[PDB]
């Protein structure tokens, strides 16, 4: 049955007009076909025939008894917009825990909902002959596979839910595509009558549901999860287990398992990277390496774990506590009460031009602060493997704003903290650098070197190098060659900027050995001064 | 109702509704619920595409919609220059205003916003105004003729205070005594109710460059690399006689006597710096530009101008008590100020350089946004040089 509901006023792109895409001429086996399933619909009173007055039209199809399959994809090219259809999609670590819970499939709702009567007629399709003239016809409700139809039905559905909603308070509903997650904390038997209630209320509204056959039942699958009554788990993710593995097999395996790292500890994947190398084609044939081997194997065991987590008490703390599981490499968990997550997560590693570990783990901090936002819409008390000094010290000081919300010391290891600090002042009786260098960018020659204080000296010859290369690389050997307390003078700008941020971790190879050497000194000053 | 349309091919605004706290969601549903109902605004169909993002801030909730989109792409439509003379200031907010006032019926849909809903449990609630709405260009402009009438008066009746409108806020500024100002303002707020800035202060302070008993190969090393920047601003800023005694290769801590070429040298550059370079000019044809450089410790550095060098306007900002642990904190109030001063002196909003992530900002900003306008912005790396140079500005006797 079609509802009683007001038509939304629709309208086409602008100045476009409405499709005239020729009919897919057919078999007389699917023509039949059609023919009946159109017949039926007409009575419905879902589709209307209709004369030649149409210049309109869009092509109709037959797939497997059969079933129709309009195609509006031109239609929906030269259809208005519309808000957007809910993008972001509900996360079971968000759900306050129901005493009971109804799905309620509203699936051919969109048959169910009446078409704006002035748009219909961009609707039209053409049931072919056997040469002859066809079959005519136009949709009189939402189409399937029409571009606002989605967004139409979810808002003819919210109306229709507005009285209840505001009837019943202690109950909650769920839109989400073709289903109504409605749960409650009343008793069984009062939870019961409501959907009854509900349900009975759509009818209502030439809104039919389900069937007792139709019907879904706990535990519920969200997103490869099971949504269990007093906790949810992990559909089982299984690893084929063969003696052939193709790029494919390898690349789909690496996704799967990726995901899996968010859920299980310790999954891994490099060595299964490793083996994309080179790869020449999908279906290249790569055998798996010793170390493959044995990764996928300790991986097919980490996924024999039953890990679960509970639902949202919004009566009771929220809480994240995060790890350093490698460089760049951050974990996080989200708990209102020891043990019982809510949540887990794992962010890759990040390859910045140049950046810090206390940095990145503002970056951490921030990423999960606007999940639970959009989860909870609270921010989480953190916990944090980082000293309050260790904080204190780097962000009073750091060029760029910066910023974690009220949060507290965990010490857990390994630890975040200021690998290296240059020093505030010139640090005296340490010698002094005054490292230099310079390259012929064209032909990539150069040399690099310094001359201290104490009458120390160096020049390296370098082929295959730029400018900023040897500057660095002039700084490196001043780094090499120094003692654990020294004083290097230089007029690189990159310096400046290191002088800035000091950097535990970029992209150059060079930067990085510099890092090294830096952390590794008991004392350093870093002075610039302008070239010439 | 007159009618108002979008800049030529300009389609509406359709930005995304940024996540919200619970709290403020609520706040919002309560707000939104009352307005609707007084019929400021009413729910809207999905056949309207466009949006514009919401938000809360401050003891109860006011809600903030961000129309720097749509104002935008909202067809056109002065500035009393006395304004920054005048000793005292003070801003009110009159929004309040345009309610009732009738928004023109075929504008309304682009003026359309959404309220989230937590952990996307149900699509957000969606609403267009039907009367002027506040924080939109055009309500102040429409609501023009309006508010001159009910101004008049109080004006005619002191022609010794001056008023400037900007957007949902009134710049009222005069000459009284603290007591006398703030007893004239009750006399128009009354008169307002029926239907602390201080501009001569605002001293621009100099560069200062230090001055030391002796001086280290590294104190002039850091210096001739500040005066060498500066050179961009000030031609004639000289430090070939500096760089003479950084010949060879001395410890960095060595101290280096100076020559009295050096001294003269550094003497001309003191008396240099000793006033804004010349030749500067406000152009309204130009856009007004504010960068902010983190000098770290709750201070902050920030020089407003048009053309690099060129600075209409620098200073200085120290954080305010209780944002001690809050940089984003600190930061959103020196915007809200800076942004006042540059309304007061010219008559508009600059566009924002921070010092701070997208993502950092964007998420913590709202939480300590207080102004019913929202300024333009974008992100960037503050050079190291520019932060040095600004950290050498003068400061208080003892204080003020
Ligand atoms: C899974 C379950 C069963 C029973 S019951 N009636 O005993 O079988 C009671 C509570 C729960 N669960 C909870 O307490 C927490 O979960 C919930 C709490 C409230 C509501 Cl209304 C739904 C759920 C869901 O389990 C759920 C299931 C889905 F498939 C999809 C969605 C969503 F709407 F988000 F898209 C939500």
């Amino acid at each position: 049955p079609i509802s009683p509901i007001e038509t939304v006023p629709v309208k086409l792109k602008p100045g476009m007009d409405g499709p005239k895409v020729k009919q897919w001429p057919l078999t007389e086996e699917k023509i039949k076909a059609l023919v009946e399933i159109c017949t039926e619909m007409e009575k419905e009173g879902k589709i209307s025939k209709i004369g030649p007055e149409n210049p309109y039209n869009t092509p109709v199809f037959a797939i497997k008894k059969w079933r129709k399959l309009v195609d509006f994809r031109e239609l929906n090219k030269r259809t208005q917009d519309f808000w957007e259809v809910q993008l972001g999609i509900p996360h079971p670590a968000g759900l306050k825990k129901n005493k009971s819970v109804t799905v309620l499939d509203v699936g051919d709702a969109y048959f169910s909902v009446p078409l704006d009567e002035d748009f219909r007629k961009y609707t039209a399709f053409t049931i072919p002959s056997i040469e002859t003239p066809g079959i005519r016809y136009q949709y009189n409700v939402l189409p399937q596979g029409w571009k606002g139809s989605p967004a139409i039905f979810q808002s003819s559905m919210t109306k229709i839910l507005e009285p209840f909603r505001k009837q019943n308070p202690d109950i909650v509903i769920y839109q989400y595509m073709d289903d109504l997650y409605v749960g409650s904390d009343l008793e069984i038997g009062q939870h019961r009558t409501k959907i009854e209630e509900l349900r009975q209320h759509l009818l209502r509204w030439g809104l039919t549901t389900p069937d007792k056959k139709h019907q879904k039942e706990p535990p519920f699958l969200w997103m490869g999860y099971e949504l269990h009554p007093d906790k949810w788990t992990v559909q089982p993710i299984v690893l084929p287990e063969k003696d052939s593995w193709t790029v494919n097999d390898i690349q789909k395996l690496v996704g799967k398992l990726n995901w899996a790292s968010q859920i299980y500890p310790g999954i891994k994947v490099r060595q299964l990277c490793k083996l994309l190398r080179g790869t020449k084609a999908l279906t290249e044939v790569i055998p798996l390496t010793e170390e493959a081997e044995l990764e996928l194997a300790e991986n097919r065991e980490i996924l024999k774990e039953p890990v679960h987590g509970v639902y949202y008490d919004p009566s009771k703390d929220l809480i994240a506590e995060i790890q350093k599981q490698g460089q760049g490499q951050w974990t996080y968990q989200i708990y209102q009460e020891p043990f019982k997550n809510l949540k887990t997560g794992k962010y890759a590693r990040m390859r910045g031009a140049h950046t810090n570990d206390v940095k990145q783990l503002t970056e951490a901090v921030q990423k999960i602060t606007t999940e639970s936002i959009v989860i909870w819409g609270k921010t989480p008390k953190f916990k944090l493997p980082i000293q309050k000094e260790t904080w204190e010290t780097w962000w009073t000081e750091y060029w760029q704003a910066t910023w974690i919300p009220e949060w507290e010391f965990v010490n857990t290891p390994p630890l975040v903290k200021l690998w290296y600090q240059l020093e505030k002042e010139p640090i005296v009786g340490a010698e002094t650098f005054y490292v230099d260098g310079a390259a012929n960018r064209e032909t990539k020659l150069g040399k690099a070197g310094y001359v201290t204080n104490r009458g120390r000296q160096k020049v390296v010859t370098l082929t295959d190098t730029t400018n900023q290369k040897t500057e660095l690389q002039a700084i490196y050997l001043a780094l090499q060659d120094s003692g654990l307390e020294v004083n290097i003078v230089t007029d690189s700008q990159y310096a400046l900027g290191i002088i800035q941020a000091q950097p535990d971790q970029s992209e150059s190879e060079l930067v990085n050995q510099i890092i090294e050497q830096l952390i590794k000194k008991e004392k350093v000053y870093l002075a610039w001064v302008p070239a010439h | 109702t007159v009618p108002v349309k979008l800049k030529p091919g300009m389609d509406g605004p359709k930005v995304k509704q940024w996540p919200l706290t619970e709290e403020k969601i609520k706040a919002l549903v309560e707000i939104c619920t009352e307005m609707e109902k007084e019929g400021k605004i009413s729910k809207i169909g999905p056949e309207n595409p466009y949006n514009t993002p919401v938000f809360a801030i401050k003891t109860k909730w006011r809600k903030l919609v961000d129309f720097r989109e749509l104002n935008k792409r909202t067809q056109d439509f002065p500035h009393p220059a006395g304004l920054k003379k005048n000793k005292s200031v003070t801003v009110l907010d009159v929004g309040d205003a345009y309610f009732s006032v009738p928004l023109d019926e075929d504008f309304r849909k682009y003026t359309a916003f959404t309220i989230p809903s937590i952990n996307n449990e149900t699509p957000g609630i969606r609403y267009q105004y039907n009367v002027l709405p506040q924080g939109w260009k055009g309500s102040p402009a429409i609501f023009q003729s309006s508010m001159t009438k009910i101004l008049e008066p109080f004006r005619k009746q002191n022609p010794d205070i001056v008023i400037y409108q900007y957007m949902d806020d009134l710049y009222v500024g005069s000459d009284l005594e603290i007591g006398q100002h703030r007893t004239k303002i009750e006399e128009l707020r009354q008169h307002l109710l029926r239907w602390e800035l201080h501009p001569d202060k605002w001293t621009v302070q100099p560069i200062v460059l230090p001055e030391k008993d002796s001086w280290t190969v590294n104190d002039i090393q850091k210096l001739v690399g500040k005066l060498n920047w500066a050179s961009q601003i000030y031609p004639g800023i000289k430090v070939r006689q500096l760089c003479k005694l950084l010949r060879g290769t001395k410890a960095l801590t060595e101290v280096i006597p100076l020559t009295e070429e050096a001294e003269l040298e550094l003497a001309e550059n003191r008396e240099i710096l000793k006033e804004p370079v010349h030749g500067v000019y406000y152009d309204p044809s130009k856009d007004l530009i504010a960068e902010i450089q983190k000098q770290g410790q709750g201070q902050w550095t920030y020089q407003i101008y048009q053309e690099p060098f060129k600075n209409l306007k620098t200073g200085k900002y120290a954080r305010m008590r209780g944002a001690h642990t809050n940089d984003v904190k600190q930061l959103t109030e020196a915007v809200q100020k800076i942004t006042t001063e540059s309304i007061v002196i010219w008559g508009k909003t600059p566009k924002f350089k921070l010092p701070i992530q997208k993502e950092t900002w964007e998420t913590w900003w709202t939480e300590y946004w207080q102004a019913t306008w929202i300024p333009e912005w974008e992100f960037v790396n503050t050079p190291p040089l520019v932060k040095l140079w600004y950290q050498l500005e003068k400061e208080p006797i003892v204080g003020a």
